[PDB]
């Protein structure tokens, strides 16, 4: 009752004004289950490609976070060979004022901006704060073998 | 340029291209009450960092930037 | 009104507020200024000056207010949410369309409305509950026990 009015208006709004190159809606006659394109970031390896995403809306929407999963596979500090994604809006400094739109943006410059230092897959960290180079084109070969 | 805000409003804004960063969120605060630590900008799905000008990032007139909350990948 | 000189006030959030006034200028006419800017009625609005708070029926020189000096503006004074929080019901100007960021439908004449120490606008039964899991503002981060 209290939570799909929003989803049905988050979707209203996707359709009459498509976000910045990126898309999404619901999954069949299931309105809490969406997909998800995400363009890369401009300057990031990960530019060019596209990335696929599961999101899952809770019944306390939009009080709770979105679960928000990637399926294409991503190499990334803060992004598991799972396709988790472990980032503060999605868990304690999620705020009802952040639309789905804006949560995928917010994702894509996530790709443009990991953090080593407080990391997921800590394998990745190092080689990320050791010498960028050599991951950046790990990072690329990944975007290009997966997302292209 | 324009700005889409938290509220979805697109708001214009008249700056130079000599503009840096955090004097655009500063702009964003007068008109939107945000302060410039929560304010993540976004063009082209890159972030913005606060040291750099506009002309940096090459974004000429028209141009639309994105706002969203302060991020922290963890 | 292109007052004599010009003065500014800053919300929680450092919003700032550009007023042209006249050192003639009784305070609820401030308030009124202001109400003609953010769309916040003077019955809502508390201003502090020099560490004393302004009342409604004196002048911003007997306060003895400079050009470019600075107002701070703050809210006229389960449970605890209404010891922060003004309510009261919405009354539309005439951008100056409002909408509730939590249930996304814009706010109308009649509408129970609730408004944060940060001066931002909601619904009163959405942000009750966002309120009842975070006490702060999903805007601007900003804590309705901020003083
Ligand atoms: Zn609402
Ligand atoms: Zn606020």
């Amino acid at each position: 009752s209290m939570a799909l009015k929003r989803i049905h208006k988050e979707l209203n709004d996707l359709a009459r004004d498509p976000p910045a190159q990126s898309r999404a809606g619901p999954v069949g006659d299931d309105m809490f289950h969406w997909q998800a394109t995400i363009m890369g970031p401009n300057d990031s390896p990960y530019q060019g490609g596209v990335f696929f995403l599961t999101i899952h809306f809770p019944t306390d929407y939009p009080f709770k976070p979105p679960k928000v999963a990637f399926t294409t596979r991503i190499y990334h500090p803060n992004i598991n060979s799972n396709g988790s994604i472990k980032l503060d809006i999605l868990r304690s400094q999620w705020s009802p004022a952040l639309t789905i739109s804006k949560v995928l943006l917010s994702i894509s410059s996530l790709l443009s901006d990991p953090n080593p230092d407080d990391p997921l897959v800590p394998e990745i960290a190092r080689i990320y704060k050791t010498d960028r180079e050599k991951y950046n084109r790990i990072a690329r070969e990944w975007t290009q073998k997966y997302a292209m | 340029i324009f700005v889409k805000t938290l509220t979805g409003k697109t708001i214009t804004l008249e700056v130079e291209p000599s503009d840096t960063i955090e004097n655009v969120k500063a702009k964003i605060q007068d008109k939107e009450g945000i302060p410039p630590d929560q304010q993540r900008l976004i063009f082209a799905g890159k972030q913005l960092e606060d040291g750099r000008t506009l002309s940096d990032y090459n974004i000429q007139k028209e141009s639309t930037l994105h706002l969203v909350l302060r991020l922290r990948g963890g | 009104p292109l007052g004599s000189m010009q003065i500014f006030v800053k919300t929680l959030t450092g919003k700032t507020i550009t007023l042209e006034v006249e050192p003639s200028d009784t305070i609820e006419n401030v308030k009124a200024k202001i109400q003609d800017k953010e769309g916040i009625p003077p019955d809502q609005q508390r201003l502090i000056f020099a560490g004393k708070q302004l009342e409604d029926g004196r002048t911003l020189s007997d306060y003895n207010i400079q050009k470019e000096s600075t107002l701070h503006l703050v809210l006229r004074l389960q449970n605890t949410i209404e010891r922060f929080t003004f309510p009261h019901k919405y009354k539309k100007r005439r951008d100056t369309d409002e909408k509730c960021t939590i249930c996304l439908s814009m706010l109308e004449d009649g509408e129970d409305v609730r408004r944060l120490p940060c001066m931002h606008l909601f619904h009163q039964l959405c942000v009750d509950q966002w309120l009842a899991m975070s006490k702060k503002c999903p805007i601007c981060r900003v804590d309705i026990e901020t003083q």
